[PDB]
């Protein structure tokens, strides 16, 4: 029956996308570090290493935090359209689903800090959680500029609305705020370590530490792909196939995240919160207001 | 749509039952987050897509984060487990059961043509919110400003 | 060869030797020459003089490390105490923790450290360890010593450059 | 295909569970947790009622309800922090001296 | 219910269960295999995040129906955002959003 092979082909496309995203996150752990088997080497090194949960800790919360740090942004990828006919879930909510996963992602840091029976790791986790809340508070509006221009929450509709002018030009402030918010919500440089406060990844070892790392790089994949989809026309290109254009733009943004890590220095903690709130939230509110006035005038 | 509704309702009921009886605060908050996720799934089963997205974004993603933050900074009655022995919850449990049975007696006997499950999108909710609901929106911003002022006045350290 | 107390065993040995996360513990003037938490580390590079006051620190940071654990001693101090046969110096880090690879020198070169890394990868790849803990005995290979393996090429050396050149 | 009666009964079950959790606990934190349960159940009932009629008003009342829930959770946790920092004890029965 | 929408529902469900199962199997293989041998500013920041997140939800609902709301809706959102910015300014000047005094 054509219906069964159609649904099986769609399921195979979704599984292929998921495997490509996971392997891309691991391969860019290597790329942030020729040696193609080096990733496999650390993979089975952490796989075969013994695991140590602290004795006076909470087992369920400690085990649960890396699962959140992986699956949150891994599930957030599912709205991204790669090419015509290659989407996983063409949701009506779309970018709302990305906001849902980004909201659930903070529990990984909080849970790791509490379950790690250590006051320093707990303090570091509270600091990192305050930081990521301070940037999650305007992530959604930085995407609302694009939503307001497109008039829908769908991603394919946004890409089709980018058919002539990419939203990097009119939503350049939305571009900038979503770039900073995507970097800060992923807890990477220059928002990598805000820490009497030590890291919340201490007492984590082996495969849980591997989960934290691969979840961070999977989040980088998801953020760069959504970056391309929202602000750079998605798959639209004159000559190359749409899959190829999406791949080059996603790689472009992924090595630019790597370059920002390798180049930019780390601001202070209070400086990070002050910049986040005081600059980026009123800037994004003003950007959405001006966007609404522009589209209503036309 | 009925399948997801019934499993999510059952998960929400079970998670709430673990919430109100548990002793560890972080565990109780985790069960509460699970119940909120289930309630969002119920909202998605009904077609209220905006409500489910808001149940994850605002309830589980903001309010429970605040509760979790407060519990972590407390570093926390627990030892005796008063609420477990039947001589404490003998009264309130049957009181809530009587209230529940009266309420569900009122529920049974109304016009019920069923829920279609047609998705009421967030765009239509926005048109309604910024059409015939101007004063609800402005005074809800006003109310949230009031709550912000109160919570800063009470909760600051000095 | 002799062992002191299967394809996937070769796989885990290959992965362990091809990705080593070191924890360089620099006690003294070997540290400047050789230039991650111990819970996330698997190799301890002990470089420097092992003082009596800092020996509990070394022992504690070795105990905090998780299995599998390998130790590389850099320099004469970590090997045997070196030139400091004195009241305040422990005569070698192998007095209290087991050492996998020793490097002579004072200080050794960084390329000597890289050669010892090759030796450590060879010893890891030539070892058999308990795969899953559900025989729980660590079997380390009694490798042929480097001085007998390289004896022929060393003894065959006849002429060297005179010390009057740079 | 889903009955309105079943959704209303589910909301009632969660409401009475929140109420008994509010009553039986001496710790103020679990009282606030039960209050959050009750208000979430009321918002769920409004969503069920709005979705039954095919109206947007249920989700609008849901939005107002969760705005109220956010503000009340903020204020209640501020009061709990004040109680803990002034008494070092979250027992609500100790806050009982006004009587008569 | 078209064939495409149920195909996408199946694909989304498979995406969910494969991702969760991959993470759980990853941790299961990690555990099973191997060899055994605070200040009130945090509450205030989280509270501000909650309040401004609810205001953000109102702005989310406005943004998706701009062409169906007209200039009246722009005015409505204008007083909404003005009150939001007034509250943000209030928090900034009173030192509420000041981590370092
Ligand atoms: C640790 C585990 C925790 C629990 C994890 C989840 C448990 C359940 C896993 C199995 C889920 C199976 C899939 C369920 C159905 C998916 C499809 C679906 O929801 O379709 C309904 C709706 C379709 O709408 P649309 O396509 O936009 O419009 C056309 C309408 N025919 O589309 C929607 O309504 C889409 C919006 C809902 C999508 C929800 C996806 C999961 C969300 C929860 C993630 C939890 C992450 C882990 C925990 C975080 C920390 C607590
Ligand atoms: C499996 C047995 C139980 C095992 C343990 C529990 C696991 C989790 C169970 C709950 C979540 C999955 C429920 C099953 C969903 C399967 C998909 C489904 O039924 O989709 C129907 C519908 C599709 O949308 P619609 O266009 O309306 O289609 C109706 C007819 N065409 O879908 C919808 O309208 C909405 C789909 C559901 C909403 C999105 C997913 C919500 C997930 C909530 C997770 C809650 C926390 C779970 C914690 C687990 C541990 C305690
Ligand atoms: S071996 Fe020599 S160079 Fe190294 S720490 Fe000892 S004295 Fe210093």
């Amino acid at each position: 029956s054509p219906e069964l092979i159609e649904i099986l082909l769609t399921i195979l496309k979704a599984v292929v996308i998921l495997l490509v995203v996971v392997t891309c996150g691991a391969f860019m752990s290597f790329g942030e570090r020729g040696g193609s088997l080096q990733l496999v080497a650390d993979m089975i090194k952490m796989f075969f290493k013994e695991d140590w949960i602290p004795k006076f800790s909470d087992r369920v919360i400690f085990t649960l935090a890396p699962m959140i740090a992986f699956t949150s942004l891994l599930l957030a990828f599912a709205i991204v359209p790669v090419s015509p006919g290659w989407v996983v879930a063409d949701l009506n909510i779309g970018i709302l689903f990305f906001l849902m996963m980004a909201g659930l992602a903070v529990y990984a840091v909080l849970f790791a800090g509490w379950s790690s029976n250590n006051k320093y790791s707990l303090l570091g986790a509270m600091r990192a959680s305050a930081q990521t809340l301070s940037y999650e508070v305007f992530l959604g509006l930085s995407l609302m500029g694009v939503v307001a221009q497109a008039g829908s929450f769908n991603m394919t509709d946004i890409v089709n609305s980018q058919a002539h002018v990419w939203n990097v030009i009119p939503q350049f402030f939305g571009f900038i705020t979503f770039a900073i918010a995507g970097v800060a919500v992923c807890h990477r440089h220059p928002f990598d370590q805000p820490e009497l406060a030590d890291g919340y990844h201490i007492e984590y070892s082996g495969m849980k530490f591997g989960l934290f790392f691969v979840g961070e790089y999977i989040g980088i994949v998801t953020i760069s792909a959504l970056m391309v989809t929202l602000f750079f026309g998605g798959w639209q290109g004159p000559l190359l196939p749409p899959f190829i254009w999406f791949a080059l733009k996603t790689a472009f943004f992924m090595m630019m995240f790597i370059l920002i890590r390798a180049s930019l220095p780390r601001p202070r903690y209070d400086q990070v919160m002050s910049f986040g709130w005081k600059i980026c939230l009123p800037l994004t509110l003003i950007n959405l207001l001006v966007t609404a006035a522009v589209i209503l005038w036309q | 749509m009925e399948f997801a509704f019934y499993i999510c309702g059952l998960i929400a009921i079970l998670a709430t039952l673990r919430v109100i009886t548990h002793t560890n605060p972080v565990h109780a908050l985790l069960y509460l987050i699970i119940s909120l996720l289930a309630i969002s799934g119920v909202f998605f089963s009904l077609g209220a897509y905006f409500a489910g997205a808001l149940e994850i974004i605002v309830y589980a993603g903001a309010i429970m984060v605040l509760f979790v933050f407060v519990v972590m900074m407390l570093n926390l009655i627990e030892q005796e487990r008063q609420w477990l022995k039947p001589q404490v919850w003998i009264g309130p449990a049957i009181l809530s059961a009587i209230m529940l049975v009266v309420i569900v007696y009122a529920i049974l006997g109304v016009n019920d043509q069923g829920i279609d499950g047609t998705p009421i999108s967030a765009k239509a909710v926005g048109i309604t919110l910024f059409g015939p609901y101007v004063l609800a929106v402005e005074l809800a911003s006003m109310l949230l400003l009031a709550g912000l002022v109160v919570a800063f006045h009470v909760g600051r350290e000095e | 060869m002799d062992y002191t107390l299967g394809k996937l065993n070769d796989m885990v040995n290959w992965g362990r030797k091809n990705s080593i996360w070191p924890y360089n513990f620099g006690l003294s003037c070997c540290y400047v020459e050789m230039v991650a938490s111990p819970r996330q580390a698997d190799l301890m590079v002990v470089a420097g003089t092992c003082f009596t006051k800092m020996a509990p620190v070394i022992q504690r940071l070795y105990d905090q490390m998780l299995e599998p654990k390998w130790v590389i001693s850099m320099g004469a101090c970590a090997n045997s105490g070196g030139m400091y046969d004195i009241y305040s110096v422990v005569q070698g880090v192998d007095k209290f923790i087991p050492v996998d690879v020793y490097i002579p020198g004072c200080p050794p070169r960084p390329e000597a450290y890289m050669q010892a890394l090759m030796l450590l990868q060879e010893s890891i790849g030539k070892e058999r360890r308990p795969l899953s803990w559900v025989d729980q005995g660590v079997y380390r290979a009694n490798m042929q010593s480097e001085r007998e393996r390289k004896r022929g090429e060393r003894i065959a050396v006849t002429n060297l450059r005179t010390p009057d050149e740079i | 295909m889903i009955p309105l009666q079943h959704g209303l009964i589910l909301a009632a079950i969660l409401f009475v569970l929140g109420l008994t959790g509010l009553v039986i606990r001496r710790n103020l934190l679990f009282m606030l947790i039960g209050l959050e349960i009750m208000i979430n159940a009321s918002a769920l009932a409004f969503v069920v009622a709005g979705s039954y009629w095919g109206q947007t008003d249920g989700q609008v009342m849901y939005i107002l309800a969760i705005s109220l829930a956010a503000a009340e959770a903020s204020i209640g946790l501020a009061l709990l922090l004040q109680l803990h920092r002034r008494r070092q004890n979250l027992n609500i029965d100790s806050v009982s001296e006004m009587r008569g | 219910t078209s064939t495409e929408v149920i195909a996408h529902h199946w694909a989304f469900a498979i995406f969910l269960i494969v991702a969760i199962g991959l993470c759980c199997l990853m941790l299961v293989g990690g555990w099973f295999l191997g060899g055994r041998a605070l200040s009130a500013k945090f509450y205030l920041v989280a509270m501000f995040f909650v309040i401004f997140d609810v205001e953000a939800l109102y702005l989310f609902a406005w943004s998706t129906s701009i062409r169906e709301s007209g200039w009246v809706g722009f005015v409505e959102a204008a007083i909404f955002i003005f009150v939001l910015l007034a509250g943000l300014v209030y928090l900034v000047r009173i030192g509420a959003l000041d981590w370092t005094p």
